[PDB]
């Protein structure tokens, strides 16, 4: 079981790790989060108390290296940091531990939602969409826009999500304009599955990624992009029935995760009625149209 | 974006548009069978592709050949609308290409973006204007090229005849939707204003009567008469107590 130190707390602000979050006062003896499970990656997050637009966070997997945070007040942000003497930060995890000055990373034995929202989630995928390849973690806020937002600013803060449009080329085989619009199959199968993913579960890691960086973050090109791979797949006569029955176990704990006071944000009316009630699929995602109906019925 | 009365003399300015109708691409008779269900038989349809500053006309007459085995013909009949554009647009050169194509029903907005992916520079535009282009079946001689067609083809018109010589397309494009309008809110009473005078003959190159600057006048006042007249008929109003703004907008807002 991993830790992720703290220097100190010297700015109020709300942690979270993973689904889990807690409140930190200003100065508060806080020194970090242990009993981080080992086998998945993580994210620690950010809202700073006295400025809420200030949420930002960090993805990481303690099997690739020791890691901490420090508050730089000259950026003014809580950072992620790589220690490289390993007998140095296991002296200084030791300390805060005996001193039990860290908060234990709350896992229920009974409960699989951090796996099930995680399950085709690597850090080496993560690392290809968030650009910063010096640090073995990635940065994400809420106001990072994805490669697709930006080509309709900045390069180097970008989320490189697989760009996924409907009215384009690359979705679109010139003879096949109404085959390849009504049914998207040849789209998803062809040029994003063998094409670029290689395979379903990088496809689903980029999908689990989008969702959990919307979730975190309130990250709006995240939820694009979330709500763009469910409609590809939706939208498609011709799906293996693995990929069908996997997606229906995805959306169903990411539809029981969100909080039920942010679904009027980050649920897209328009795919969802289409992929339930319209689409191809609209009778092949049953645990997902269950806990959508019980759980946000005005939506549809 | 949208086209509407806010930015109508963009039609009559100098970058190429084509404004492109499929109301009478799919069309049917529906009758009984002889089990007494309900079955429906295609005839010839057209697109209505229209260049409103020339009058020049690229009527694609659709064969009932097209739907032979297909299914959704109505859904169908978009998509292969928006293939024949396409094919229209491509076989044009490049500085008779269209800078933009208005389509008078929004369900040609996603069939003709997408078969138009090659030519990223055409912008295809909604219009707000209700037109009167279905009427275009009224025209005797259009409705003869449609109805006698024995496979696919293009016939070329100029749906102003001579007209530009004497009008600006403003004009020109104002009196055929009047036309128009006329002949789908009362055919036969069109025809009959039009065709009445045996002394004025449609000449063999033309759709419309030779009618002099003075007799477009009488026409067009005769048209405007019998909208009137019908939407009196229709809402049950007395139109003597109609003013003539009271008039002006019930033709318009039309
Ligand atoms: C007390 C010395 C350590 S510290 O400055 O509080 N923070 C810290 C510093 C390093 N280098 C680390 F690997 C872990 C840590 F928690
Ligand atoms: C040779 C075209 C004759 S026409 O039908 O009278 N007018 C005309 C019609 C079309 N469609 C065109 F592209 C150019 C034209 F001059
Ligand atoms: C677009 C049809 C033009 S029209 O024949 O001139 N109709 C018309 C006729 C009159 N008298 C008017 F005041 C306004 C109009 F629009």
């Amino acid at each position: 079981m991993n830790t992720v130190p703290f220097t100190s707390a010297p700015i109020e602000v709300t942690i979270g790790i993973d689904q889990y979050s807690f409140n930190v006062k200003e100065n508060q003896p806080f020194h970090g989060i242990k009993d981080i499970p080992i086998g998945h990656v993580h994210v620690i997050h950010f809202q700073h108390a006295d400025n809420s637009s200030m949420r930002y966070g960090y993805w990481f997997d303690c099997r690739m290296g020791n890691f901490y945070i420090q508050y730089d007040p000259k950026d003014g942000l809580y950072k992620m940091m790589e220690e490289r003497d390993g007998a140095k930060f296991e002296n200084i995890v030791h300390n805060f531990k005996e001193r039990q000055m860290m908060v234990s990373y709350p896992k229920i034995d009974e409960d699989d939602t951090w796996y099930n929202l995680t399950e085709f989630v690597q850090m080496d995928k993560i690392r290809k969409i968030v650009r910063k390849d010096e640090n073995q973690f990635s940065y994400v806020d809420s106001s990072m826009t994805t490669v697709q937002e930006n080509e309709l600013s900045d390069p180097a803060h970008s989320l490189n999500y697989t760009v996924i449009n409907f009215k384009s080329r690359e979705a679109i085989r010139p003879g096949h304009e109404m085959e390849d619009f009504l049914d998207k199959s040849y789209y998803l199968n062809t040029v994003m599955l063998q094409g670029i993913f290689k395979n379903s579960s990088n496809y689903f890691g980029e999908l689990q990624f989008a969702f959990l960086n919307a979730m975190f973050f309130g990250n709006y090109g995240s939820s694009l992009q979330w709500h763009a791979m469910i409609e590809l797949i939706c939208s498609s006569a011709t799906v293996p029935k693995h990929m069908l029955d996997k997606l229906d176990e995805i959306l169903y704990y990411q539809i029981k995760t969100l909080p039920e006071q942010y679904s009027d944000i980050l649920l897209n009316e328009r795919v969802w009625n289409i992929c339930l009630y319209s689409s191809f699929q609209k009778n092949s995602l049953h645990n997902t149209e269950k806990i959508m109906e019980n759980k946000y019925p005005e939506l549809l | 974006g949208a086209m509407n009365s806010s930015n109508y003399a963009e039609l009559f300015n100098n970058d190429i548009k084509l404004f492109v109708d499929d109301t009478n691409v799919y069309r049917v008779t529906v009758h009984k069978t002889f089990e007494g269900n309900v079955a429906t038989k295609a005839i010839n349809g057209c697109i209505f592709t229209l260049n409103p500053k020339t009058g020049h006309l690229f009527l694609k007459i659709i064969h009932t050949s097209v739907w032979a085995g297909q299914k959704r013909l109505s859904q169908l009949a978009k998509w292969k609308t928006a293939e024949e554009v396409s094919a229209l647009v491509r076989s044009l050169p490049k500085e008779e290409q269209p800078k933009q194509i208005i389509v008078t029903r929004k369900a040609m907005l996603d069939p003709l973006e997408v078969h138009m992916l090659d030519f990223p520079n055409i912008a295809i535009r909604p219009t707000e204007l209700r037109l009167p282009f279905s009427a275009a079946m009224s025209i005797d001689k259009l409705s003869d090229v449609v109805m006698k067609a024995t496979e696919p083809q293009m016939v070329l018109f100029n749906i102003y005849d001579d007209w530009l010589d004497r009008i600006s397309s403003y004009t020109a494009f104002s009196r055929l939707t009047l036309l128009l309008r006329a002949l789908k809110t009362n055919e036969e009473s069109a025809k009959m204003i039009l065709l009445s005078d045996p002394t004025i003959t449609i000449k063999s190159y033309h759709l419309w009567p030779s009618f002099t600057d003075e007799q477009w006048i009488t026409i067009e006042s005769q048209m405007r008469d019998l909208i009137l007249t019908e939407y009196g008929r229709k809402y049950n109003v007395n139109i003597s107590a109609l003013t003539q703004t009271e008039i002006k907008d019930i033709i318009l807002g039309q």
